[PDB]
């Protein structure tokens, strides 16, 4: 009971560091995904203009 | 080579970003679950001392 408190603190701080890392990785992957997506809104809209433009069959 | 290559290539890149990002969130939830059981355990020891 003197060395169990510690193990709890050990594991407490390890999973806490792990969650922090994981949210960090997610915050950066979310930045990345919103860029990738912003850039797709554009490519689509772009080509979606030459198409409608030249003539619109079907 | 009609730039539909270019067009789906990014969308391929996106569902790839989205799929990893779900693994990220899943792993976060799992680590949170662990953190949660430590706090439960912790709380059950404080109960099983108040007798």
């Amino acid at each position: 009971d003197d060395d169990d408190k510690m193990e709890w603190d050990r594991e407490i701080n390890n999973y806490t560091s792990l969650i922090h890392s994981l949210i960090e990785e997610s915050q950066n992957q979310q930045e990345k995904n919103e860029q990738e997506l912003l850039e797709l809104d554009k490519w689509a809209s772009l080509w979606n203009w030459f198409n409608i433009t030249n003539w619109l069959w079907y | 080579g009609a730039a539909s290559m270019t067009l789906t290539v990014q969308a391929r890149q996106l569902l790839s970003g989205i799929v990893q990002q779900q693994n990220n969130l899943l792993r976060a939830i799992e680590a949170q679950q662990h953190l949660l059981q430590l706090t439960v355990w912790g709380i059950k020891q404080l109960q099983a001392r108040i007798l």
